[PDB]
């Protein structure tokens, strides 16, 4: 009964000890982290700012970083030696204002070491230093993103206000991995009133570095292809009467279907990241969030319609399941009646006897006609199990926000029914199949490796951890069929003018989207094309390119693709000398 | 009877001096000086008071003042004044007070005079001593006052620690309930208080904890011989102008002051003079490892000042009337 009083005696005992201990430890261990100099000096803690992580590419080209910006303020006007600083700074008078101005911003490395010898300590010159956000080779914004300051919703989780938080598709998903840790020191303050010591209390995390699997090169060539698509795509409104609809709807993906990587993604019409980031308050900015486009959503990710590209899954569900062997017996004729109307061919004469190879290559519409009329009511709910085998209905892993989406199946019908005419504009594309080029990229490169079915991630290392690429392998029993006839659209089908007399030996398929709205002859552009085909000695390289609205995927895409796969292996144009 | 323990009464007359001493840097106002010094008065005329009183009268009004206190705590959350986002005070102009005070010293006396009987240790030994535990930490939540409420809880611990002792049972029990509140809080916890809580223990935020953070650097000045507030930061104006030298001697009094509360705590036979005591000497050296702890950087913020040697209205005078209660029961140790 008594015992237990002891141990709490002892308790407080070794407490106040631990105290003591805890006390001696700043006393006497850290009298040299607070030393005063022998004079009535006060300490003044401030926190150290975080350096962001730079974000660069693969070969080691930076793309996003932030250096000091400096800036010359001077207040009351005095002159001090200005007869060298009017030249110097090309102003030829000094402007008297009241309040504190800036003078040439953005000072050069060589310009500023000419100022310090002229800034004499004084108290109206003096250079101050800022963080702002730099990205040295800028990329296509809606990939790539911007920079703001913290948000008064943002500063209650435990923001500072001087702190970049990135709303970006890329700069979300590595903002916990770009932050640093915002440390604090403490120095001492003479009695006149300067820096005498500095103390660091908290070591300032300088960030992680993210290397992206991006290619600087691909990237510029991928933004570019989409500008001499807009003469592509005004060509080809123009014989339909609409207007030139200079705008450059679309996007772009081009990935690697070995490792999953993905080389170059770009979408249209892009902004530059540079100017959310340095700038104050840039009133160009304001403009871009309030613009009837979208300027900011990366369409790479955005659900549209896919087209004569879709066809090339139902090929894959109709073999998996067995409606057709690889060398059936279908003549794609001018016109086909379901039982209610006529379904219309993309031509108007008849072709000829096809296969799945042949098939795909002409993209006859005629054939996924016949096909799924003999069991037009189970496949269509069989066609959205591979479809999402494939990688079309779920997501393909990529750390930018990306949207969802939509493969139709009668259990989707129910609840949002169902007429047995769908299924045949379903299995082109036309009945809702909302797809994204992502995914879309992604289901070429399952055909094009043969059954593997990779995830597709922009980053290939953090700090200095490489990122292992995730894979996942499909059933699939005839894919040589599937890559013959993608390769026959190259060879004999529609980019047969464009890739026929390509030195590569390239694989794809066209696709056009009759757009919901009006059916009025400008569909979406669409066009997928896969690496060698052959055992040449050629990186493998899947590219897929999308415009809204831009019509004739053969005219507009296929040529997009052209220059990215051009780009890719080195491909020389006129270049006789 | 001049039977005391005048040793007692020294440690405490060397402490509430040095604090005197203390506070005349700490806040030089003659105002605040003066009210200090009549608080000291009045602290030391009440405890001259309750001499004149028995231990069977003092025991005798442990579930008056009980649920005297429990009156008052439901009372103070409608009538009392909000001074640090919580109604915890009554001042009704020239008067000052506090129910946490009566709280603690009418629980004290409570749960000594129930837990003299039988603990049925199998299950319903914690029922009782949590029947009337909860009722006070209940109200003081809804104060809002975590500090005073870890006060409470300590104390209640350390009279079951005396007389339950379920060490088997009661630290299993503890690793179990400090695992299922934080599992259903943490959840439910909002990005404001998340962020609140995880200040709370790393304090390396400014906005917030940049003066908790400079006490720190301020301890650390003088070795060998501005902060947010006076009351609740105490030792780090004190330690910053005395050196090193100087903190082991005030850690030096309050380790003697704990250590003759609990000596004077043994010297009674009867057994809720060994809880009354012990739960005392447990809730006043809470406060001291807990402040002191803030102070010097590892025990979180908790908003609690040090007694005898801070600046307190009516905790001083508090304070001295629970030391005039121990000398009481330790005069009365031995007779009926
Ligand atoms: C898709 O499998 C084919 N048809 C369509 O995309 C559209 N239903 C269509 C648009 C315009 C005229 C007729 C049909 C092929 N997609 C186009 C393409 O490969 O670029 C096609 C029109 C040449 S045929």
């Amino acid at each position: 009964g008594t015992g237990r009083i002891h141990a709490l005696a002892l308790f407080f005992a070794l407490a106040l000890f631990l105290l003591g201990l805890r006390a001696w430890q700043l006393q006497v261990l850290e009298y040299e982290r607070y030393a005063l100099r022998s004079q009535g000096n006060y300490l003044k803690t401030e926190d150290i700012p975080a350096p962001r992580g730079k974000i660069l590419d693969r070969k080691g080209r930076v793309l996003a970083q932030d250096r000091l910006v400096v800036d010359l303020v001077y207040t009351g006007g005095e002159v001090a030696f200005k007869e060298r600083l009017l030249p110097l700074l090309g102003l030829e008078d000094l402007p008297q204002v009241t309040e504190p101005t800036v003078l040439k911003a953005g000072v050069p490395e060589a310009l500023r070491p000419t100022l310090e010898e002229l800034t004499a300590g004084q108290k109206n010159l003096y250079l101050r230093e800022r963080i702002e956000r730099y990205y040295p080779n800028p990329i296509s914004g809606p990939v790539m993103g911007y920079v703001l300051r913290a948000n008064a919703a943002q500063v209650k989780q435990g923001y500072s206000p001087e702190e970049e938080v990135g709303q970006a598709g890329l700069e979300a998903a590595l903002e916990p991995y770009l932050r640093g840790k915002r440390g604090v020191r403490a120095v001492e303050v003479n009695v006149r009133g300067e820096r005498l010591r500095e103390t660091v209390l908290e070591e300032p995390t300088p960030g992680q570095d993210v290397v992206l699997t991006l290619d600087l090169a691909l990237q510029r060539a991928a933004e570019k292809a989409l500008e001499e698509a807009l003469a592509d795509i005004n060509a080809g409104r123009r014989l339909n009467g609409l207007p030139e609809e200079k705008q450059v709807k679309g996007a772009i993906v081009a990935l690697d279907p070995t490792t999953g990587e993905v080389l170059a993604m770009a979408s249209a019409p892009s902004f530059d990241p540079n100017l959310f980031a340095k700038r104050p308050v840039p009133e160009e900015a304001k403009a871009l969030l309030e613009d009837k486009n979208l300027p900011l959503l990366n369409r790479a990710v955005q659900p549209y319609t896919p087209g004569s590209t879709f066809k090339l899954a139902t090929s894959y569900a109709l073999l998996e399941e067995g409606y057709v062997t690889p060398a059936t017996t279908y003549r794609c004729s001018p016109y086909i009646v379901f039982g209610g109307q006529v379904r219309r061919n993309w031509a108007s004469r008849d072709m000829g006897p096809m296969t799945v190879r042949e098939a795909i290559a002409w993209s006859c519409n005629t054939w996924y006609y016949q096909a799924v009329a003999q069991d037009p009511l189970g496949f269509v709910d069989r066609l959205a199990r591979r479809a999402r085998l494939l990688g079309l209905g779920e997501a393909t892993g990529l750390e930018v926000a990306e949207k969802t989406g939509l493969l139709p199946t009668r259990a989707w019908k129910r609840e949002a029914p169902w007429y047995p005419g769908e299924t045949l504009s379903v299995a082109i594309g036309q009945g809702a199949v909302l797809a994204t080029p992502a995914q879309i990229a992604r289901m070429l490169a399952t055909i094009a490796t043969g059954g593997n079915k990779p995830a597709l991630h922009l980053v290939k290392a953090i700090g200095g951890v490489p990122v292992q690429p995730r894979w996942e392998k499909v059933p699939g029993r005839y894919w040589k069929v599937l890559q013959e006839g993608l390769r026959k659209t190259v060879s004999e089908g529609t980019a047969r003018f464009v890739l026929g007399e390509f030195p590569v030996p390239t694989g794809g398929k066209t696709g056009t989207a009759e757009t919901p709205g009006k059916r009025r002859g400008l569909e979406h552009a669409w066009y997928m094309g896969y690496g060698p085909t052959d055992g040449s000695p050629y990186p493998p390289l899947v590219v897929v390119a999308f415009f809204e609205n831009g019509g004739e995927g053969s005219r507009v895409a296929l040529p997009a693709v052209r220059k990215v796969m051009a780009a890719y292996w080195g491909i020389k144009g006129s270049l006789e000398v | 009877w001049l039977a005391y323990d005048w040793g007692l009464v020294f440690l405490v007359a060397a402490i509430v001096a040095l604090g005197f001493v203390n506070l005349g840097s700490a806040a030089p106002d003659p105002v605040l000086l003066y009210r200090q010094s009549v608080a000291l008065g009045l602290g030391l005329l009440l405890a001259f008071l309750l001499q004149f009183l028995s231990r069977r009268r003092l025991f005798g009004l442990a579930y008056p003042l009980y649920g005297a206190s429990l009156l008052l705590l439901a009372l103070v959350l409608v009538v009392g004044r909000e001074i640090n986002g919580a109604r915890a005070w009554f001042v009704l102009g020239p008067l000052q007070f506090q129910p946490l005070e009566l709280a603690k010293l009418g629980l004290l006396l409570a749960l000594a005079k129930a837990l003299e009987g039988r603990p049925i240790a199998r299950v319903w030994d914690y029922a009782l001593p949590a029947l009337l535990t909860l009722p006070v930490v209940g109200l003081l939540l809804l104060q809002p006052d975590l500090g005073g409420a870890l006060v409470v809880l300590f104390g209640v611990f350390v009279v079951v620690f005396v007389r339950g002792l379920p060490w088997r049972h009661l630290l299993v029990g503890l690793f179990a309930l400090a695992l299922l509140v934080p599992t259903a809080v943490w959840p439910n916890l909002k990005p404001y208080q998340r962020e609140r809580v995880l200040i709370v223990l790393d304090p390396y935020r400014d906005p917030l904890g940049q003066g908790f953070q400079v006490i720190q650097s301020t301890i650390a000045i003088g070795s060998g011989g501005i902060p947010f507030r006076h009351t609740a930061f105490v030792f780090s104006v004190w330690a910053e102008e005395w050196g090193f030298v100087g903190v082991v001697g005030l850690l030096g009094l309050y380790g003697l002051l704990l250590a003759r509360l609990f000596a004077l705590a043994l010297a009674c036979p009867r057994l809720s003079d060994r809880l009354f005591l012990s739960g005392f000497a447990g809730m006043l050296g809470f406060q001291v490892v807990v402040n002191l702890g803030v102070a010097l950087g590892v025990m979180p913020v908790t908003g609690l000042t040090l007694p005898l040697f801070s600046y307190g209205g009516s905790s001083l005078i508090a304070t001295l009337a629970g030391l005039g209660l121990v000398l009481l029961v330790h005069r009365d140790r031995y007779q009926d």
